[PDB]
């Protein structure tokens, strides 16, 4: 027979009871081993419920102190020249390359973001990339 | 259903259990509490469940 | 389905009967040979073909039907079973498969 | 630990654009701008969608531009053609 | 009763089959399965699976995904070893063709193309009286092209049937016996899960077809 | 044949169309069960009455719900829902005491396979929804096993024939907790008026304690 | 081992930050007589037309660079609960390699 209301609960629960009350001749396959390795949340149906007031969510973005850095180098020095390569896993990019100097000189010398940023600039200038935006 | 917060309170076992019964000497009994005292809580929590079983006794 | 080969047999049977009554030797015969001699021991005045009298083997009488898709217990054999249109669909797949094929070469 | 995200306000934020009158200051003697935010040969004030800028200022610029046109300043019927020969701010397409 | 030993003997053993070698949170990251569609496009019920957000973008938890992707490669190994019936499905038209292919190549069955009401429900009246539905539906896109819960869930979830799906920040996990959370949309994170099922199911018949070997020795 | 059908109510529908304009279309309402706590009900539709009982039986006997009992003559505990404006208040009841209840439920409750309990509904009589929410409140009743599994404690059942003896009706599968609850006083809890008029005795009515047929 | 933070902290989406105004190397996975769909980075594949130069210079594999302005095209209407969705990324291209 088999019970067709799935709002009412989950399968193991109603395939457990019904065998129990003696309804279905015997289990069946998937019954043993989801038993034997149960997932981390019970299927159970439930209605979605859009939000009200202030409920707005848990979640929260994701930024950085040197997502800072990246956004003043997009603002300043903007649309690198360097196509980005997006299948290379750990692909070094111009901005990466520039968030390093920017965190190694800041965290070395322990001077002022914006005079370590124009030396920084100083830097990548004597090793020779180019500067246009 | 019942309207009130706690109906209880209104409730005629509740007013029953109350384990206190003045002497005939004291013929009346004034409370003051105020309203955010948060050390008044014990009184104004006192003056919301307890003073009906007091005058039902 | 015993019923097919029955009738098939029944009918190889009733074609030599069918020889023999008319009067010739049953090595060599023909389909146009069993309509003449059906018009002709037993004429009809109806119109249509399908309503007159028709000695036709069985494998064109009967219409062909899909045999048991899936084994006597278990899985089914066809990999589209569990759908409808299987036979459509396997089709469409191999065409499709020849298509983009083709493509990476390049009534 | 450290890789994790924080709780941090978004650095990419584009600083909210600004009218081109936003910060200015408009008056009702200023004839030569109220007559560019006003239809050339109608008269017609042109809304927000044509003109584009702030609700303040368009409230202003219009009651200051009826205010000219009641004092004297300006004409109520026909733009002055003297100002026509001037940057094309309002946006339209019949031309 | 030596036959239920055999069946039940791998429930006992944790990971028995190694299905844990297959998967690593690197291969998840290269083939992009950690991304998700923009918070417009966010599901409350996904909320918990979503690591995070960055630039209006919802970004997975892989601990969570690899959880339920081990989960999810047991289940369907030992349902494998039981030669339980396994059914894809995947309405995305734009790997119907790998799908189906690798289809034939497990010997388990699916159905990319347009799915008939109650095809499921009706089977009988269908195809026939005596039928064996399928054990096991997976769905590497769990949602239609107008972004419904395609019935299929509903179906299996009504006839006691288990479903394992991806499921997307726009999808419906609710119903979902095993949801995976990851990219049903990115070509190599269905290539992935394409092969990560090939190994499982063919190595569970492997070992059922050895098994049997040491069985009809002994 | 362990399953026992009853029809709880048929009537005559009737929707009107082109050219023959009104049509009889009889609904029937149905329910099955074993008298083991499995049962279900559904509806069939159909121009015939004995054809829609067949369908509505088949598809019952498709279409069930399971639900628990305590010791196999009652629910867990009361329940008091709402369900399209039809409020239903079960009450749990001890052996002996028999089912007063409204008919539909009775013959339910004769299906599933409890001997006694009681009942009220208030508000409207739709008897359709009356057995929905009837099933939703008897599956979302919790367990005893389950409720003690949730919680961390030892239930203690009390009887009026047993002394004050603690009866342990079923203890948590996991670790006990280690604390015990809190004294919860003066409660927030929304009570009903009439029960606790019947309570306190004041209240009167002939029609409240009728001495009905058996059950 | 390594943390998904790390490996996302480390990622070149984070360093890529937003996808507007920026340029990107990708190639096509399939192709139809009118137009290509490049697979560039991220989820989403961009739909493109190809140009009137050098037209038949484009086929499996091919390396062009190009910039894009969002990874999904989306928009929430007035009567949309959720945002309609486009299952492609705009982008426009001027050059190659
Ligand atoms: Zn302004
Ligand atoms: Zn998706």
């Amino acid at each position: 027979a088999g019970s067709r209301l799935e709002t009412v609960g989950s399968i193991f629960s109603r395939t457990r009871d019904l065998v129990r009350a003696g309804v279905l001749k015997e289990k069946p396959l998937w019954f043993d081993v989801y038993d034997a390795f149960p997932p981390l949340r019970e299927p159970v149906f439930q209605r979605p419920r859009v939000r009200y007031g202030k409920a707005k969510a848990p979640i929260q973005d994701i930024w950085y102190h040197e997502d800072r850095i990246r956004a003043k180098f997009y603002s300043v020095y903007g649309s690198g020249q360097r196509a980005f390569d997006l299948f290379n896993p750990n692909f070094k990019s111009t901005c990466q390359r520039f968030v390093e100097k920017y965190t190694e000189l800041q965290k070395l010398g322990e001077t002022d973001e914006e005079k370590l940023f124009v030396e920084t600039g100083k830097a990548l200038l004597a090793e020779g990339v180019i500067l246009r935006r | 259903p019942m309207k009130g917060r706690f109906p209880i309170r209104r409730t005629l076992q509740y007013l029953s259990q109350g384990n206190v019964v003045f002497k005939d000497s004291v013929k009346v009994m004034t409370v003051n509490y105020n309203t955010h005292g948060e050390l008044g809580e014990g009184a104004r929590k006192f003056v919301f469940f307890n003073i009906p079983q007091i005058q039902y006794k | 389905e015993d019923f097919i080969k029955k009738q098939i047999e029944e009918f190889n049977i009733g074609k030599r009967h069918l020889a023999n009554m008319m009067g010739e030797d049953p090595e060599t015969f023909t389909q146009e040979d069993i309509d003449r001699a059906i018009a002709y021991l037993f004429p009809s005045g109806l119109f249509e073909k399908r309503a007159r009298p028709v000695m036709k083997h069985p494998e064109q009488i009967f219409p062909r039907q899909r045999a048991i898709q899936w084994g006597e217990d278990g899985r089914p054999f066809h990999y589209l079973f569990y759908t409808g249109k299987q036979s459509y669909y396997s089709l469409m797949h191999d065409v499709y498969g020849m298509l983009l094929n083709l493509e990476k070469h390049q009534r | 630990n450290e890789d994790l995200p924080i709780s941090m306000e978004n650095p990419y934020k584009e600083p909210l654009k600004k009218c081109i009158l936003c910060g200015k200051h408009v008056d009702y003697k200023n004839v030569q701008l109220l007559s560019q935010f006003v239809s050339p040969f109608t008269g017609c004030i042109y809304g927000r969608h044509i003109t584009g800028l702030c609700g303040k200022k368009q409230k202003e610029i219009t009651k200051a531009i009826k205010r000219a046109q009641i004092m004297g300043f300006m004409p109520v019927t026909y733009k002055d053609p003297a100002y026509l020969k001037d940057p094309k701010v309002c946006n339209i397409r019949y031309r | 009763d030596f036959n239920d030993k055999i069946l039940n003997e791998p429930l006992k053993h944790s990971d028995f089959f190694n299905v844990k070698e297959l998967f690593s949170v690197r291969s998840l990251f290269d083939a992009r399965v950690h991304l998700g569609h923009k918070a417009g496009c966010r599901h409350r019920f996904m909320e918990p699976y979503i690591f995070g957000s960055r630039l209006d973008h919802d970004i997975i938890d892989l601990e969570q995904t690899a959880t339920h992707l081990q989960l999810a490669l047991n289940f369907t190994a030992h349902m494998a070893y039981r030669k339980g019936i396994i059914l894809f499905i995947s309405r995305n038209r734009q790997f119907s063709y790998l799908i189906e292919n690798m289809a034939r190549d497990c010997g388990e069955y699916a159905h990319t193309r347009y799915f008939r009401g109650g095809m499921l429900t009706n089977a009988r009246l269908l195809f026939g009286p005596t039928v064996r539905l399928p054990d096991l539906i997976i769905f590497l896109h769990t949602l239609n092209n107008i972004f419904e819960p395609h019935v299929a869930v509903r179906d299996a979830a009504k006839m006691n049937i288990p479903t394992v799906g991806i499921v997307d920040t726009n999808c419906n996990p609710c119903l979902i016996t095993y949801p995976v959370p990851g990219n049903d949309d990115s070509p190599l994170a269905v290539h992935l899960y394409c092969r990560l099922f090939q190994t499982a199911i063919t190595r569970a018949k492997e070992k059922r077809q050895q098994v049997e070997a040491l069985y009809r020795l002994q | 044949e362990d399953f026992d059908t009853r029809i709880l109510e048929v009537r005559n529908v009737f929707t009107m169309t082109a050219k023959e304009g009104r049509k009889k279309s009889i609904r029937v309402l149905v329910a099955v069960g074993n008298g083991k706590g499995a049962a279900g009900f559904s509806i069939g539709k159909a121009t015939d009455r004995m054809d829609a009982f067949r369908k509505a039986k088949n598809r019952a006997v498709h279409h069930l719900h399971y639900i628990e009992r305590y010791e196999d003559h009652t629910i867990f505990h009361d329940i008091s829902l709402r369900f399209k404006r039809t409020h239903i208040k079960m009450k749990k009841q001890p052996k002996g005491y028999g089912l007063r209840c409204h008919r539909a439920i009775i013959t339910i409750c004769r299906l599933i396979g409890i001997k006694d309990m009681y009942a009220k509904v208030s508000g409207s009589i739709n008897m359709l929804s009356l057995t929905q929410g009837l099933f939703r409140g008897l599956s979302r009743q919790e367990t005893h096993q389950q409720l003690a599994d949730k919680k961390g404690l030892h239930v203690v059942e009390i009887r009026e024939e047993c002394g004050p003896l603690p009866i342990v009706v079923a203890s948590p599968r996991g670790p006990l907790r280690k604390d015990p609850e809190p004294e919860d006083e003066v409660p927030d809890v929304k009570l009903d008026w009439e029960d606790v008029k019947t309570a306190q005795g004041m209240k009167r009515s002939v029609w409240s304690n009728l001495k009905r047929a058996a059950t | 081992v390594e943390s998904f933070a790390s490996m996302l902290r480390h990622s070149p989406l984070t360093q890529m930050g937003p996808a507007k105004d920026k340029l990107v190397i990708g190639r096509i996975f399939h192709i139809v007589e009118n137009d290509l769909y490049i697979d560039f980075g991220g989820k989403f594949h961009c739909v493109c037309r190809r140009p009137e130069v050098d037209g038949e210079k484009y086929q499996k594999g091919t390396r062009v660079r190009l910039r894009l302005l969002d990874l999904e095209l989306t928009s929430r209407f007035l009567g949309a609960t959720t945002d309609t969705t486009v299952l492609e990324a705009n982008a426009v291209l001027l050059g190659i390699q």
